């Protein structure tokens, strides 16, 4: 049995080999004694404080929306240390594996950026940290790499299969099941067997509780929607945690649409794959006719997760929460609209959720709604991909 | 069914049973099918059969790459299932046991999944990323085609999970490499067969002394196929030669 | 006459063209009014909150300084929007010249980051901004020249000259002279022609007095001494200010050394320069012995200015604050030692002040000292160099 | 004095003064003095000449482009001296006026500067960077020396900018590019020289009727210079060309 529900209705689960039962049991028992100790939760907070900065900032957006009944705010996660919201539950789950008396941590990354937060903290909190990588991502995320390393992570090249992150996840399940007494797996998004899916989004909920009090000071009233990028489903969870009480507050969530749904080429699982049962949970996933995993695409690498956390899957079967899906030009218009109105440069994740606003905004602009997008990161990172599709546009 | 009477004999015949484990379709199909009747002609008491699956969680290096030969195969889950009901309409009463992934047991509906394995003849199903806490609805399913479905007792088991293993698994219990053992049939659990890194024909002999039924070998079986490639000929020479040493070990 | 005292005793002044003065005159008069308008002031604080992200985090660092007597904390400028404190003074200057009646910026760069600061505050207060920069510079980086397009900047390449900054110094300059009317010349640092270095001063005072408070919040008295890097003096004067007045607060700028002050490769002429007058004002100076100005050096491209603030040199003559320098070398092992202990990733002009305040800690370990470290900038735009450093080290 | 006696004897003969400015040492040390030679015997009535400095916030292209030829020679201030020893050793009369940065008349000493200037035959100084705000350093330490400290008033000059130039100014007030004309002769300030576009004998004459005591030019000279560098002859020639057209419209 289980401390807390494994399963979101019919999504979630713990589908892992039976050798690794045992640490998410210990893993689920640290957790919910964690979040009923005081001293937890202070020390989780002055971390968050003074040390990545929270809370951010609740941004209005007033040139962008020039012309229309349209109020937008970005919750500027783009201003956490490390220039993510990653940032916040890397931190929590450093502490949960201090709290379960482990100084070691074992990650995997793709577009490095989980690699990169999870380093972070490790460096920080005292932990000898390892990440997995398929070999053809340490040669893509070149700078990722060495960010790692010089706070210290041990970056191990995995070249197995089609050394895709895929490769590394598992690699580091696999190292994980025989080190766990000693080591915690840092799984990066709300996603993963329970208890990660529940862990990543309360160590994420403040996104949304900030926002809810900010908006509240700032406009006296809640949104009438939240708007967030889904990859694995970790910042779009943050956001709607606290908000799926206020029914009146609409949850979008914006999956990367890629080349066109239609293309085949994108990393919409959600409202475009098929209930499967991969990563050890059942939820939507890419896959074939016979079960196989596709792979899935999108501009942004950060948004290129084949599959979808469990709970997304059940908000949206329940109606609760809505989804769509925005393309790549979609993503890089809204990228550069944000650069030139606002002085901000978002990630080309986060450019997913702004794109579908700014939609919501141009396709009815006399329709008077307040917004809130999640700006889950900053796009310093993405100046290199865009740069060079504009150039091979002249 | 086919469990029970290997077993019942093996037993009459006070030895343990030796059964290696290959991935269906490495390094192709034609070579795959010679490669497992050389391991059944040389000794071999039952099989332990792999699906090639793209995210396969829980195999090793040595596993890994042989899904990898069987993909640029273009091995697919049909072609799995078409080359089972051969080994079977071979061979009669010889054991087979599928290591499954849960997306292709689950992909086009559980229940047709373990009908599939019934109609091909299929005798068990090792789902290896489903723990017995989620197991209900797959061994559900294989009981009612008359499929034993097989659960990993890891070492460190408590006394809880040795019940449930013991109450839950048909065929034969999958003993990750002793007391286990005892209590396993002090819950009247199925014959335990000891499985991971066994390699050498010594382990075989003490995996039977410690009172297992027998023992389970794959990584050895197919790091044999993977460094014989360029020979195939060779490649079934040494297999018989080590499928044959394994065996005569639980004699 | 002026309103204010453009000398700091004998530094400072207002040595430029005739042509420029009434725009000067203009300037000080608008910023003076600026300083006394409670309007003016709620709108700046507005956008420092809620746009840039003040208050910054004061972070101790535990791990640093284990094993000695020194308390470490580190004012967090590198979370602030835009990654360094540049973004303080550009809002507050774009916001004098809205209330001047401009609609136009004209400023200039060298690193990029004060062109990228300016492009990104006149994006969010709609004026047309022009950046001049050296074509030498626009060639090595690429980057920060990218951001200024995104952001609706024209970055006008000068090719006169060595291409160096002073030629696009100069280059705004001639083109502000004849349209100060309708554009302000957003100077980039506490130097130059007096009102900027008074007002980028008191543009930058936050930083001094955020720390106060939350160092008074978290230890319940002041700090020994403040340390921070020395380019043009604008993060130092920024931290500095606030504590002039308390005597017993130490107060260290840190130029950079180069490759070693006895090489001559170095940018330290507040300690090893020579007074001179250029850049609007009488102030030290790396410079030959006729006359002409030197140049400068320094791994850190936003610590290669030729010169300092007259404010610098003034409390430096008085003896109230002390000026050292940090050689290339010791920059480079603080940035690593930050990176791998703390897990933040410093500007390496940020490192020069965490490099001599490790030397403060290390030389005298057993001295009890209650350190605050001004981090001006995060250092993701540092990893190329530090990178190509290292490995050409093998 | 050099400029009280030209503005005497210009006056006499109803006719405003031409002075040409150039950079010293541009292209070359050799070819400057050639050329300042040349611009004298076209009908200079006095010089302006720039000493090169590395950092001129005040001048154009063509100006910027003869500091870095002056500089690709070798040229420093203390080559600029001794060539300006050698230009008044030649012409006893013509007023001598330099265009100067502050660093380089600060760099060694206010006085010290205006010490060589009186002893190489200087007649006047003017420096860029120093407003009439920050000017009594320098107009103290020229009017010791007897060197006529000149001043810029621009065209937008409000009445106390006017008196300021009129009080503190000597030798000529530099205009830049009318009635201004008028209030400066109001209040006793030098003679007025416009420059700044000045390259049309049209212009120059404009200048004197407007009451102006003359015009300067440089840019116009310096690009004849830049333009002929590949031929010095051709330069000499084009520049006393100039040179006489600019000054027969001062008559
Ligand atoms: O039966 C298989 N192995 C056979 C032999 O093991 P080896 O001889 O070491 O390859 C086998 C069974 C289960 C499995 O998944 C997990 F590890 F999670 F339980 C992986 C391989
Ligand atoms: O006397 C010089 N110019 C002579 C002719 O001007 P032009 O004919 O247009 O080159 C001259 C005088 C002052 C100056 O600095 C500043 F602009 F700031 F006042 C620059 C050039
Ligand atoms: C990692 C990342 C995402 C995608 O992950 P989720 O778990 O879906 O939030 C989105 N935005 C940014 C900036 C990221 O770094
Ligand atoms: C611009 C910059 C500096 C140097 O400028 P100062 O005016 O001397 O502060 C220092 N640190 C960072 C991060 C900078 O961007
Ligand atoms: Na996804
Ligand atoms: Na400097």
């Amino acid at each position: 049995t289980t401390l807390l529900n494994p399963y979101f209705g019919e999504f979630g689960g713990m589908y892992v080999p039976q050798i690794l039962m045992p640490a998410l049991n210990q893993l689920e028992e640290a957790f919910v004694r964690a979040q009923k100790d005081p001293e937890f939760q202070a020390q989780f907070a002055d971390l968050l404080k003074n040390y990545a900065g929270r809370p951010t900032a609740l941004t209005k957006c007033q040139n962008i929306t020039a012309g229309t009944r349209t109020t937008l705010y970005l919750k500027r996660e783009d201003l956490l240390h490390g220039g993510a919201h990653k940032t916040n539950q890397v931190l929590g789950q450093a502490l949960l594996a201090k709290r379960m008396g482990k100084s070691e941590i074992i990650a995997e990354t793709g577009a490095g950026q989980h690699g990169v937060a999870s380093a972070l903290a490790s460096a920080l909190l005292g932990l000898k940290c390892r990440i997995y990588m398929g070999a053809k991502d340490v040669e893509r995320q070149s700078p990722n790499v060495f960010r790692m390393r010089l706070m210290g992570a041990e970056v191990i090249p995995v070249h197995s299969g089609s050394a895709t992150l895929k490769d590394a996840c598992n690699e580091a399940l696999r190292d994980w099941s025989g080190s766990y007494e000693t080591a915690h797996y840092m799984l990066g998004t709300a996603a993963g067997p329970h208890p990660y899916p529940t862990i990543v989004r309360e160590f994420q909920r403040m996104i949304g509780e900030e926002t809810k009090a900010q908006i509240l000071d700032k406009e006296g009233r809640l949104p009438d929607a939240v708007i967030a990028c889904v990859g694995g489903g970790s910042n779009a969870i943050g956001m709607f945690a606290d908000f799926i009480n206020d029914t009146s507050v609409g949850l979008i969530g914006v999956e990367p649409g890629g080349h066109g749904i239609e293309t085949g080429e994108h990393g919409a699982p959600l409202k475009h794959g098929r209930v499967g049962i991969y990563f050890g949970m059942k939820a939507p996933m890419m896959q074939t006719a016979d079960g196989q995993i596709e792979e899935s695409y999108s501009i942004s690498a950060g948004l290129d997760f084949p599959s979808v956390g469990p709970q997304h899957a059940y908000l949206n079967s329940i109606g609760r929460a809505d989804y769509v899906s925005i393309t790549d030009d979609e993503a890089l218009e809204a990228f550069k609209t944000l650069c030139r109105h606002e002085g901000i440069i978002p990630a080309l994740e986060s450019s997913h959720a702004l794109a579908h606003a700014l939609k919501m905004m141009r396709e009815q602009p006399e329709k008077e709604q307040l917004l809130v997008v999640n700006l889950s990161g900053r796009g310093d990172k993405d100046i290199f991909t865009v740069h060079d599709i504009l150039k091979a546009r002249g | 069914e086919r469990y029970e009477n290997l077993f019942a004999q093996l037993n009459d015949r006070r030895e343990g049973a030796f059964v290696p484990f290959v991935t269906l379709g490495d390094p192709g199909i034609e070579q795959s099918l010679k490669i497992i009747d050389t391991l059944i002609d040389a000794g071999a008491d039952a099989l332990e059969l792999g699906v090639p699956f793209s995210d396969p969680l829980a195999d090793g290096p040595t596993i890994q790459n042989a899904n990898l030969r069987a993909f640029a195969a273009g091995v697919t889950p049909a072609q799995c299932f078409e080359m089972l009901a051969l080994i079977r309409e071979k061979h009669p009463t010889i054991p087979i046991g599928l290591l499954m992934y849960a997306n292709l047991v689950f992909n086009n509906g559980i229940d047709a999944f373990y009908a599939r394995c019934e109609q091909v003849g299929v005798d068990s199903v090792l789902v290896a990323d489903v723990p017995v806490e989620e197991s209900a609805p797959f061994r559900q399913a294989a009981l009612r085609h008359n499929i034993a479905p097989i659960f990993i007792c890891p070492p460190n088991a408590d006394d809880d999970l040795l019940r449930q293993v013991a109450s839950y698994g048909r065929g034969y219990t999958y003993l990750l490499s002793h007391h286990l053992i005892e209590k396993l049939k002090e819950y009247h659990a199925a014959p335990a067969l000891q499985g991971f890194g066994i390699s050498s024909p010594e382990q075989v002999s003490a995996a039977v002394r410690a009172g297992a039924a027998g023992a389970i070998s794959g990584s050895a079986i197919v790091k044999i196929i993977e460094k014989n490639l360029a020979s195939p000929k060779q490649m079934l020479a040494e297999l018989r030669s080590f499928v044959s040493a394994m065996k005569a070990a639980s004699r």
